[PDB]
């Protein structure tokens, strides 16, 4: 394993002597680390990587049906629960039967406002947070019923009612603004086929002022490069078709600089701790950088990988980030969630399945019951129900009005 | 991570 | 009026004041899906939630009521909506609503309606009076709180408070060299007061950024800086440059000075200069050190640059 060679060790943090709050917690996860590295060595075993696919499927399998009290936090975030669920199980090669799936369409059917777009429960304001969730869950389960729950001609009305004259939009009716919603708008609007010809005006340009000297994204114009908001951004440019609104090359370096040469996973910013959920929001984001390199004739670009050490990221997911009794976390000490159930997982596809046109080079980390289904590194959903969901809603008309 |  | 954790709470239902109304149920219909097992209390606060909203009572006990609400999921932003409602309407005393989001800000300084709950006061107080210092306040808990550097930069932006601030992210980065949020609030600052175009400030950062790497070696946010604020007019237009960095090479290296040379001899290429066969060779040793032994963990993109540098 690339992790538990010898010479991997000389990756650990060169603290220069001059130990900051930032060096320590750094050196802390190392350790930690560490120790499950050579978890194996102290045993006496030999290592398998192996994904608890049985226990992490009775956990996604049990949540997608009640949660406990522990999840009244997350009361207003209830189709990012169906989402990241639903797509656990879509990664893991899992059933969604004909009735829970039904069920499912028909709670975000009450999720879903009468304004348009979806709320984060039965009766709340639509929020494009939720709205992406409820698009991305109903296109999962991908039937004429799921199709049907969104309201196209309202969502229309709704993504118009939060577009900002800067180009950007805003999350909810009096809430914030930042590039989430650009991306959130984006993919909603183009999986459903209602991108009428104003609906993004200026939103290429608002989403390239967030590009800044890290070559990176930030959450508005003026803040710290970061990596879910980096995703957003990219993503959202590739749906526009306006990769190119960016400097691809800084971008490239930044996102390459994010992977932890001692860890493998990778960081949100630079100088921050590694964090399973980023093996998708940073990893994500050199497939999307293949496709517009290429796009733009780069000759230099590989056939085989992703411009990221894909055996790394996988030994770094499936060594720290298992929980033991079913789902995926942070990094090891960290509790387990449905979020990073879904990223981690996420993430693990992106690294196992590279693509190039008809170039197909998997890599599978460990017992081969290991890989997973291929997801879209746009919408973070399977490529062919992508695919089946923007053709369906290709024939209707865009909403023009 | 909160990410709404 | 009445806490959630005061020993002697009671429920809404039992509630004197509120048997008027009827507490309007959530309806997650008749086969739930990621069912929230919610606690006899936080079902009761926001079956009385679901009504006040759905009769849209603007009332005084509805907005002590949102304060339960709140507490019991300070993300539910449809009861923080309602909330700003209700201080239009009540006429509500916004400044006694800065401290109530001051505190909850404390609690919960990672929550998105929070912060921008408060964007929402200070914007119609037109009073950004309390921010640089509340802002600090939480940064001292947390350096690194995306929200507070962004809520911060709103409020420099908006209310023109630039003077003091390159003075506190100098605080901060002898607090730590490491912090990148620091690094970025000093462009952001910079770049948008003086500018990196007058020579002497230049000259000043490109100093001051050479020594936290001559101090720091491994820091990467010095490193990523000094190249920023340079790589926006070309390196190579910077003769010295290459020198001091190749000075360096035995005393503070790290893949970081590697790493910058070969950015310095790609736009010594990309301008062209003699020796530029040398230098492409010198160049490509250096992607392959840290493609094969520098640096592996990217030796998918130190071998692509090796690659691009062959064509370009
Ligand atoms: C909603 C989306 C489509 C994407 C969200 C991506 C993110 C993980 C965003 C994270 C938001 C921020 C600023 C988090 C920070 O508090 P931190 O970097 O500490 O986690
Ligand atoms: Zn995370």
């Amino acid at each position: 394993l690339y992790s538990l060679r010898p010479e991997h060790a000389r990756e650990r943090l060169q603290d220069d002597s001059v130990e900051t709050v930032t060096s320590i917690e750094q050196a802390k996860v190392e350790e930690k680390i560490q120790e499950v590295f050579s978890s194996y060595k102290f045993n006496h075993l030999v290592p398998r990587l192996v994904l608890q696919r049985e226990k992490h499927f009775h956990y996604l399998k049990r949540g997608l049906r009640q949660l406990t009290d522990a999840y009244e936090c997350l009361d207003a975030s209830r189709p990012w629960l169906c989402y990241w669920i639903l797509h656990s199980l879509e990664l893991l090669d899992e059933p969604i039967p004909q009735i829970v799936a039904t069920d499912v369409c028909q709670f975000l059917e009450l999720c879903q406002s009468p304004d348009g777009g979806f709320g984060g429960g039965p009766g709340q304001y639509p929020h494009l947070a939720p709205t992406y969730a409820a698009v991305n869950a109903l296109c999962i389960i991908g039937t004429e019923e799921a199709y049907n729950v969104i309201n196209r001609e309202k969502l229309l009305q709704y993504l118009y009612s939060l577009k900002q004259p800067d180009g950007s939009f805003l999350m909810h009716v009096g809430g914030e603004v930042d590039v989430r919603s650009a991306y959130c708008a984006a993919s909603v609007a183009s999986l459903t086929n209602i991108i009428t010809p104003d609906l993004f005006e200026g939103t290429a340009e608002w989403i390239a002022r967030c590009q800044n000297w890290e070559g990176g994204i930030g959450g508005v114009p003026g803040m710290e490069a970061h990596g879910g908001y980096t995703f957003c951004g990219l993503a959202a440019l590739v749906i526009l078709k306006k990769e190119r609104s960016l400097n691809l090359k800084s971008l490239l370096q930044w996102v390459t600089s994010r992977q932890m040469r001692f860890e493998g996973g990778f960081q949100g910013r630079c100088n921050k701790l590694v964090d399973g959920c980023y093996s998708f929001w940073q990893a994500g984001l050199l497939p999307l950088l293949h496709r517009a390199l290429h796009a733009q004739g780069d000759p230099a670009l590989s056939m085989s990988h992703w411009m990221f050490h894909q055996q790394a990221l996988q030994e770094y997911i499936l060594m720290c980030c298992q929980c033991p009794a079913g789902g995926l976390l942070d990094k090891p000490g960290k509790s387990r969630d449905f979020y990073h159930t879904c990223y981690c997982l996420s993430g693990l596809s992106i690294a196992q399945h590279f693509g190039s046109g008809a170039m197909l080079h998997d890599v599978v980390m460990g017992v081969p019951e290991n890989v997973l289904q291929p997801t879209h590194p746009v919408y973070n959903i399977g490529p062919d129900k992508v695919i089946q969901a923007t053709t369906h809603f290709l024939q209707k008309p865009v909403p023009g009005f | 991570c909160v990410i709404m | 009026f009445l806490s959630l954790d005061s020993p002697t709470y009671v429920l809404y239902r039992d509630r004197a004041e509120w048997a008027d109304i009827d507490p309007v149920p959530q309806n997650d219909g008749p086969s739930p899906v990621v069912q929230i097992i919610y606690s006899e209390k936080f079902r009761d606060v926001y079956d009385y939630f679901r009504a006040v909203l759905q009769r849209d009572e603007r009332s005084e006990r509805a907005f002590k009521l949102t304060r339960d609400a709140i507490e019991l999921n300070a993300a539910n932003y449809t009861v923080w909506h309602f909330r700003r409602v209700l201080l239009r309407s009540l006429q509500k005393d916004l400044q006694e609503e800065m401290n109530y989001i001051t505190a909850i800000i404390e609690e919960q300084p990672k929550n998105y309606q929070v912060w921008h709950h408060r964007r929402v006061l200070v914007e119609w107080l037109k009073d950004p009076s309390q921010e640089l210092e509340f802002i600090a306040d939480i940064l001292n808990q947390d350096a690194k709180n995306y929200h507070a550097w962004q809520h911060r930069q709103w409020v420099i932006q908006e209310f023109r408070l630039w003077d003091n601030e390159l003075q506190y992210v100098d605080q901060l980065l002898k607090e730590d060299v490491r912090n990148n949020s620091v690094w970025n609030q000093r462009h952001f600052v910079i770049s948008n007061t003086t500018g990196y175009s007058d020579r002497a400030v230049l000259e000043r950062e490109v100093q001051y950024t050479l020594e936290m790497i001559k101090l720091v070696p491994h820091n990467e946010s010095a490193w990523n800086y000094l190249k920023g604020i340079l790589q926006d007019r070309g390196l190579s237009r910077y003769p010295n440059l290459l020198n001091q960095l190749l000075d360096l090479q035995p005393s503070h290296s790290s893949p970081y000075l590697i790493a910058f040379l070969v950015d310095i001899y790609e736009d010594m290429l990309e301008n062209q200069c003699d020796n530029k066969e040398d230098i492409l060779n010198k160049a490509l040793e250096l992607c392959e050190i840290l493609a094969k032994e520098k640096d592996t963990i990217r030796k998918e993109y130190w071998r692509y640059i090796g690659r691009s540098l062959q064509s370009k």
